[PDB]
DNA sequence: CATGTGATCTAATTAGATCGCATGG
DNA sequence: CATGTGATCTAATTAGATCGCATGG
């Protein structure tokens, strides 16, 4: 729907990342070769921000709370060529029995993405390119998936990370990016099965692990809670560097802020599958400058 | 918001959602008796309404929003009435060049708690006004211009539970005469 | 004292590393360009062995507890061209007020190095090259330093890591390596000030830090126990990746076995200063094969 | 260690460490009572002795080691006597080409705990033998051959807490001069 | 009939502070 | 007068297991 841009007419991309987490979006864009002119990140977890500032060396402007962003801020920090976000799903995902849905607890933070998206939307008569994307879990009440699609005026496309990573991760993706319904294809550098993500002298019991959450129980596979890795003939859980390779992040990406195992899995459990996001952001290279 | 001369004041095209006020606007006299094609659309559960639906229902001059008054028979969470009101509102506003006056207002009959209150003011870009009681978010100027009697909320905090809507905001609909046709 | 070897008669080096820790000896040797034909490590800490096997991909033969190494083992695993070790100092250093000397507790483990050194020594009539080294703290009783020098029949040379690292670390080095008494010179790749070891957006209060132990209190500097780093205006302790840069190890060297901050400091706290060891092993590349 | 003809048996030259066995070795006639140049060197404190001392003290045919005999006159931990005995033994050992028989012995007067015993037998490359009693590590074949009375010490742990170890000095006669 | 971008309660376990003094500066 | 290849005890803080059920398979 968006017209093609001549290569010389392309300019660096200006991104508004809400609920930025560990700066997955910025990481994907930089490894795609896209020149990033501005990356505004709304995030409130110090450890998450620590990862983004350190691994990206202050190229990210943090704007702490999304509920404290004003219409003036969107115009001041703008214009934005890309508005990405993943709302917290602890009150939306079916894994939580006491989830409060979309209108109570943490689910209502979705509407903050809806609110600031309309602020960032080009005014009537501005045919400049503009792309956005919203991600959330599949295991979500039908009323929530219905209402989210209504506020965004768009229907989601499910992309399971199982096709490009070593883990189950079924996620919904609202957006207007070029070719989102396109078939997901594996890359030459995608570590597809668990053995590709492990360290030396470690053996993988399974070829593909179940969905990884923030809790340590999701590492133990199946309904009989098996340790997914054997080392020196002893059952052992995944290592943080291995969880990173499963998600597609660079090794030691979450080796920040003296974080131990528990904290690093908490940040990765919320994050995006990098090869999935690369699949989504790939056709943006034909609209923005490269480097 | 320039004042419009009386000889060209068209009748209101009202969109009333969650709470129907045709009896109010007819009593005050913005809606004309022999109505046969109405100038007030009323929808209750907007969950399955699209932008095309609002655009199909003709251009609107007033978009009214309201929460259920002091009722327990609410299937919806309190915030649901606000977010859905904000969604349809963007569907109703016309082209950037505003030909005629466009008004909107949202009324809460003491149903939104503090946490939901700051959410409403953020999305509606405006702090509410209390009318002795109901809270009113409105771009209608005289509803933001005139000052009703100040009220200590600390006493009205416990007065919300005493309940266990039509003449209060009737003074709110009043200053819309200056923009539309007066019917008697 | 030992003659020079033609660049053709140079064969790969065979090393017996006792109390190997986190494979500092192997790391230094491989960073000097020396071919390592065999590296036998005596270590009992699981995490320490995990570091050595993972970071060096199984080039190190681990031979558990030193007290179970027999004379037949030294001859089976031999011959050895280099025997290096630093025994535990928790019963030798002055930081422990309840130390037991080198005759009780864990101080006895020195004599295990002395025992296996004589086994590894070339018999009379073998003019082949043979080098050895023993490291320990300077804060031991003079009665201990005396006896250690008697069994090894050699006097130690003290080298403080303050000259090549960002930390005070004064250690004794018994051995027969070429040029151990030579003046310690700094390299261009040596991170001499604490700032050079910190991450982005972090500010160092001091140029040099206290001697780093396994306990978290040695990170707090001075008699008033002040945090050594400031970031975002708030005071903070060193990070594991920064501790590694202080010791001269590669970044993320101890990012294994899901180790938290406490475990990683326990390994680094008792390790060797890499640039100090490099200064000691540097004249060995004129006796063994290039790479 | 082959037996030596009687007409060739030179007299001993021993090193006694921490405990002097001169009077006990005299009684078995391993040395002239007329001392004139000493045939036995005695050192009570080894701490400051170097290999150049033991080498200058003449080649040795026997090196003796012994712990204090429960006298509580111990200003030193018990493992010290073992480690220091091992240190001098390598100083006193001759070149690999053996010109003559060399014997060594270390005895324990029940002052080494189980932890020190496992270290002792490991450094001396042989398990000890108990002569009813003292523990003995030695390369003298008859000590590790003649089966002394074998009764476990599960009784003599609380129960216990020099003529028999004089009889194990005897088998050195087949190798050195006999004096009467 | 196996599954899950989580919350909970409790058990291990870890953080952090205090302790300690011979000894050159 | 300030320092340290640590051990301790106690205080916070995890690690781990159980919980939970609509739903395609
Ligand atoms: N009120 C708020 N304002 C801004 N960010 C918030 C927020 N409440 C929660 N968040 C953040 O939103 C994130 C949602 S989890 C999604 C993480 C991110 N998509 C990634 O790639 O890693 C969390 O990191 C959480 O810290
Ligand atoms: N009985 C034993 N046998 C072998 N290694 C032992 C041991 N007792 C302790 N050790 C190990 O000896 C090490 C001494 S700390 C020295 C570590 C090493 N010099 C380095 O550069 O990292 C410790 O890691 C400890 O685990
Ligand atoms: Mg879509
Ligand atoms: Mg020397």
């Amino acid at each position: 729907l968006y017209p093609a841009i001549p290569a010389a007419r392309r300019r660096p991309i200006r991104v508004l990342s809400l609920f930025d987490g560990i700066a997955t979006g910025y990481l994907v864009l930089k490894e795609l070769g896209i020149k990033v002119g501005k990356y505004v990140a709304s995030e409130v977890c110090e450890e998450s921000i620590a990862v983004g500032t350190v691994k990206h060396e202050g190229n990210i402007k943090y704007v702490n709370d999304v509920r404290n962003i004003t219409k003036k801020n969107i115009e001041e920090w703008g214009p934005f060529d890309l508005v990405i976000g993943g709302s917290p799903c602890n009150d939306l995902s079916n894994v939580n029995p006491a989830r409060k849905g979309l209108y109570e607890g943490t689910g209502r933070l979705f509407f903050e993405f809806y609110h600031l998206l309309n602020y960032s939307r080009p005014k009537e008569g501005d045919d400049r390119p503009f792309f956005w994307m919203f991600e959330n879990v599949v295991a979500m009440k039908v009323g929530d998936k219905r209402d989210i699609s209504r506020f965004l005026e768009c229907n989601p496309v499910m992309i399971d990370a199982i096709k490009v990573s070593a883990a189950h991760r079924a996620r919904y993706f609202w957006g207007n990016l070029p070719g989102m319904n396109r078939p997901v294809i594996a890359s030459k550098n995608d570590k597809l099965e668990l053995q590709d993500c492990l360290e030396y002298n470690r053996i993988a019991k399974l070829k593909k692990v179940q969905t990884i959450t923030t809790k340590s129980n999701s590492i133990k596979q199946g309904k009989n809670q098996l340790f997914p890795v054997v080392m020196n003939g002893k059952e052992d859980v995944l290592w943080c560097t291995e969880l990173e390779r499963i998600f597609g992040f660079p090794v030691h990406y979450t080796d920040v802020s003296n974080m131990g195992r528990g904290a690093r899995q908490k940040l990765l459990g919320r994050s995006w599958s990098v090869p999935v996001i690369r699949h989504l952001f790939a056709p943006l290279k034909d609209y923005f400058a490269c480097e | 918001f320039e004042t419009v001369p009386v000889w060209r004041r068209q009748p209101v095209r009202v969109l009333s959602l969650f709470e129907d006020i045709k009896k109010e606007l007819t009593s005050l006299g913005f809606l004309e008796s022999g109505s046969d094609p109405g100038q007030l659309k009323h929808v209750v559960d907007v969950t399955d309404t699209v932008r095309k639906d609002v655009e199909e229902w003709g251009p609107f001059d007033l978009v009214y929003g309201a929460t259920p008054p002091l009722g327990h028979t609410c299937d919806r969470p309190p915030s649901w009435y606000l977010f859905q009101f904000h969604r349809l509102l963007q569907y109703a506003r016309p082209k950037p060049g505003s030909p005629r006056p466009f008004f909107w207002m949202f009324v809460d009959n003491l149903v939104l708690n503090k946490e939901d209150l700051d959410v409403a003011s953020r999305f509606l870009e405006m702090e509410p006004v209390t009318i002795p009681a109901v809270r009113v978010w409105s771009n209608i100027p005289a509803i933001r211009s005139r000052h009703w009697a100040l009220v200590s909320e600390e006493e009205l905090s416990l007065l919300a539970q005493n309940k266990q809507p039509t003449k209060l905001v009737k003074n709110c609909f009043l200053p819309l005469r200056e923009y539309f046709k007066y019917f008697s």
